[PDB]
């Protein structure tokens, strides 16, 4: 019985005695997080990764002078049939990310459209100074280039400017993956890819969300999204919501029920400036997730409007500003 | 050295609470916390009527028994003073349970009352006049664990007197009309040691959390 | 503490009790595999996936008629600094995949080149019949189209035929990722993508290996490869080897040491016809992995030849025909 | 229950084995099995010189003890001997050649009770704090009088062979050094019907060779 128990110790003979930056993170600190015996709430898939990066992340310095702790390769899975994975250990807002999604679906690359709705997710990426530093001297302010929307609806088309009528130009992948899901569900080529190698330098910035791959089984839809770069403290929380919402949308217009949203993280990092906030967050106990309700009449991916989305029973801890600087 | 009953005699509390609606503004609370989930019952019944997942949880927890671990218990208990668990409830509570479902099967049903006639019910179905009289009925019976299944009044006193070891709290994440609530748990007397997976049942999400008696 | 254990019993109250194809699969079959207490050898990352798919996989008819058991989303990690992960539970040869790799690196799409080296990995996909059924009626036999090789060195160029000199046309991603690893190691944009949405219909078949992302830290190079479709019984064993070798090649020409090769599996399936054979494999205990040695004088990704590779101390079980049909 | 000595006294064996130099006969279509790893030594020493990781593993296993689990072992051994009523250490038993193969700076093995099997030598031939026994029976007698956690048989081949013969080994911690070296002494072929592998470790690289650690356990009936 204990026979094989000591064997466990022998197999761990070459292991590092203490966690790497434990010295810098400090445990009395995560004392509620470590006091939990069973953490089966899905939000822990996210929280455990924050803990893992903090304790074993590699110190790296962006070419900005900014600092981060990073790891490579993680995977989170959320059962959209049981809950909507909107983090509860801090307050999250969704109007902006839903509008961004609707904007992608329209195929837009016009930064002004979002700004006029006070969605500033892409604002910094469209300034005169940011485009010039990207060597986009001939790009108009807020014209983000052939990004997401352009690639989703016109991959391969020659980008001109954000106002051009690209009707019927390039490959409408959005339309294609939907048709594949409806007619050929067992296909292993249902991918929506935004990483167009030919157009990268023309984009305000390369896409963080590389692609989405879909899987269909017994009338149920699952989605895997591969993220090449992940800001754990600020971006990922929204990333999980966006793609979970997208999954429901694609699922409903194809008359399938959503199953799992599978998040694959490539370069997963935590900015040093977020550490204090994240430590606080790690000690909060998650509340039961809320649910997402889509207007059931929408049957075309292009007919969704902001009023068609509703988050129900969202119970959460108070907001935290990752950067406590001001 | 064994003399604080709760830990001593193995008494646990199990409940399921939903969110409460306020006439002035019904939803989307500005500030949330553990107390958010306190709806216990409404007009003699559950505020949400029925939830099969929580029903299954409640039943599985109150009827589960591990016999091999029973003498570690028969031991100190004797030493302190078809294995089934004990389910202590209130009268209003016992009267809410349907007909076909009473008593709760594979469970030693107990009741807290001041008017119920022991003369009237079965023997495998005991009653008691007061809290402290329970400890007594325990020292005589052969059970695995004692579960205080409500209601409000019963939860309150059992908590005040400090007889509760663990609280198997189910969080019904939806709002309903309520008239009876669970007592605000003292964060310094009890702490959450476990949190389950989240599920959807009967059109509402819910999860199960375990509160512990800070031995401290 | 023992009740902090009973809580465990409760939390698992909503299970099923048996795994899906239990009845169909039968465990007195994995006697040896189930008898092990600690299965820490990295080969189990691949064997456990096979066991998971067999036990919990969804039944589907992948390509009309064939039928498989499938799952969505898995991640395996191999520490290339500690070993070369060539599966030992069955016999594998690597001359063919190494030639394929070099073929990729040269930017070739000419199937005859491999055939002349007696490598038939791409033979079936280049026949008159296969090409016609892909609607490629104007494609010469064995002209695979704008696949891996072409995308790696000329992504974005208009494909003409396999003999065309595409010099200075399109994006030479391969060279670009080598320069980013050397001059901008911390970059989170070091991706090599073969999935060119615009060229899919022109390829004998869409790439199974979507992309590779690299990560550099303290002079060590890690690589993540995302595979959209995975044949666990026949393909994966070779795919893991293929990319681990590639990771070593890139690390060396960049003066870094190889670290981890992370394999991400999208649609992971096991063909019914391979079940019996895989049951045999799972009951075999792994042998310590072999090692890979590259000729240390090669400093340019384009200068490797077949004799610059040596797999050493490969200890393996008897070869197995995944398909026992005769 | 009929108590077997190997269980009461927790006698385990621990070794390291590399691949033997084959008379490749014209077949690099070689067959492989667990016996492929049988090289124990060459000309009095390890076929591979040194392997820091294996060394580190050998030391961790043979010096590890869990004091909270001792009393349980104490009552058991004493119960078996009908005997009922300063740091804890493990015992290591080795043949004389193994003893002589150890550098002076490392003898006796640190933090372990060293026992040596020999006939040509007696307590008087040694300066070190070690026990000299001339038969297997003497070990069992010695273990019934000592306070120790576990007993590890560390070689060489001769010692391994008889302990397996006498059926005194409860488990075998086997290190598979995945390389080939010249050998003149080998580990006995393990009867797969008597011993089964129950655990396989992660694979590592050390001193230009990969290696892993497996554990065999005495079987049913
Ligand atoms: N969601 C949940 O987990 C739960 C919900 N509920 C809901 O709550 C409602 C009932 O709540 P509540 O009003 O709290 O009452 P209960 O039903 O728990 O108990 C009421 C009765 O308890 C008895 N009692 C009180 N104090 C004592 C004492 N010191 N000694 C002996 N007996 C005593 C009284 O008996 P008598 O008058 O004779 O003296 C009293 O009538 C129902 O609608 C029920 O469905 C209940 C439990 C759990
Ligand atoms: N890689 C590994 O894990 C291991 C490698 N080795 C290598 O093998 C070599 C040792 O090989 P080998 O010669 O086979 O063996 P041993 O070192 O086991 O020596 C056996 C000889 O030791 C004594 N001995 C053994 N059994 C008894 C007994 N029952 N009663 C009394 N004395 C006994 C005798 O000594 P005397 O002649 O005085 O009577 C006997 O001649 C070294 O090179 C060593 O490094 C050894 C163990 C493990
Ligand atoms: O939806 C998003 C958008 C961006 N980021 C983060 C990842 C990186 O921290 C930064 C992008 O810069 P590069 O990685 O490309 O250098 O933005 C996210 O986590 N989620
Ligand atoms: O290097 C390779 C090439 C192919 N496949 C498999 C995946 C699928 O089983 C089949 C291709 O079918 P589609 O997924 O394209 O439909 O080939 C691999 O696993 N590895
Ligand atoms: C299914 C209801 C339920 N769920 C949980 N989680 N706890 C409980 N204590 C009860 C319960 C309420 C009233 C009676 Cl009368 C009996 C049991
Ligand atoms: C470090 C060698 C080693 N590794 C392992 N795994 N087991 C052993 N028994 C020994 C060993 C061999 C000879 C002597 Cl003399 C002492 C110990």
């Amino acid at each position: 019985d204990d026979e094989e128990e000591d064997d466990f110790v022998y197999f761990n003979f070459n292991k590092e005695k203490e966690e790497k930056n434990k010295n810098s993170i400090h445990p009395n600190d995560f004392q509620i997080y470590n006091s939990l015996k069973y953490k089966y709430h899905p939000e822990y898939q996210y929280l455990n990764i924050i803990y893992d990066i903090m304790m074993n992340g590699n110190k790296q310095s962006d070419r900005t002078g900014v600092g981060v702790l990073s790891k490579f390769g993680y995977i989170m899975k959320f059962d959209l049939s049981q809950y909507f994975p909107l983090l509860t250990t801090k307050k999250l807002f969704l109007r902006g990310i839903i509008e961004e999604l609707l904007w992608f679906i329209r195929g837009e690359t016009n930064g002004n459209t979002l700004l006029n709705k006070n969605v500033r997710i892409w604002e910094a990426n469209g300034t005169r100074e940011f485009l010039d530093n990207r060597k986009l001297f001939h790009r108009e302010v807020n014209d983000l280039g052939p990004i997401y929307g352009f690639q989703w609806r016109h991959f391969g088309a020659e980008y001109t400017n954000m106002y051009d009528n690209y009707e019927n130009k390039g490959v409408d992948q959005l339309k294609n993956i939907i048709n594949l899901i409806k007619n050929d569900p067992t296909s292993r080529r249902i991918l929506l890819c935004a990483w167009n190698v030919k157009d990268l330098d023309q984009m305000a910035l390369p896409p963080c969300h590389i692609l989405c791959q879909f899987y269909v089984f017994d009338g149920k839809l699952s989605c895997i999204m591969y993220q090449r770069s992940c800001d754990l403290g600020l971006g990922v929380p929204f990333n999980i919501a966006s793609y979970s919402i997208f999954t429901h949308m694609i699922a409903q217009v194809c008359n399938l029920q959503p199953a799992q949203f599978i998040h694959v993280l490539g370069n997963a990092h935590v900015y040093n400036n977020h550490i204090d906030s994240l430590k606080i967050q790690l000690n909060r106990i998650p509340y039961p997730f809320p649910t997402l309700k889509l207007n059931p009449d929408i049957k075309n991916i292009e007919d969704f409007t902001i009023s068609d989305f509703t988050i129900q029973n969202y119970v959460h801890h108070e907001k935290i500003s990752m950067d406590m600087a001001a | 050295m064994m003399e604080q009953v709760c830990d001593v005699f193995d008494i646990y509390a199990i409940c399921a609470c939903c969110k409460v609606e306020s006439k002035n503004e019904g939803k989307k609370n500005e500030v949330f916390n553990n107390y958010t989930f306190r709806g216990l019952g409404n007009k003699g019944v559950l505020p949400w009527k029925c939830n099969s997942l929580d029903m299954k949880y409640f039943r599985a927890v109150t009827t589960y028994v591990n016999e091999s671990k029973y003498e570690k218990l028969k031991y100190k208990r004797c030493k302190y003073l078809k294995l089934q668990n004990v389910v202590v409830m209130g009268r209003t509570n016992w009267e809410s349970i349907p007909k076909k479902f009473k008593p709760l099967s594979n469970r030693i049903n107990v009741i807290l009352s001041r008017t119920l006639k022991k003369e009237d019910f079965d023997e495998d179905v005991y009653i008691i006049n007061k809290v402290e009289d329970l400890i007594v009925l325990l020292g005589k019976l052969n059970y695995y664990k004692c579960f205080i299944i409500g209601g409000s009044v019963v939860y309150q006193e059992f908590l005040e007197k400090k007889l509760i070891k663990k609280i198997y709290f189910t969080r019904i994440n939806s709002t309903y009309e309520c008239d009876v609530f669970f007592p605000e748990i003292n964060e310094n007397e009890y702490q959450i040691i476990s949190v389950s997976d989240v599920y959807t049942s009967n059109n509402t999400t819910l999860d199960f959390i375990i509160y512990k008696k800070t031995n401290n």
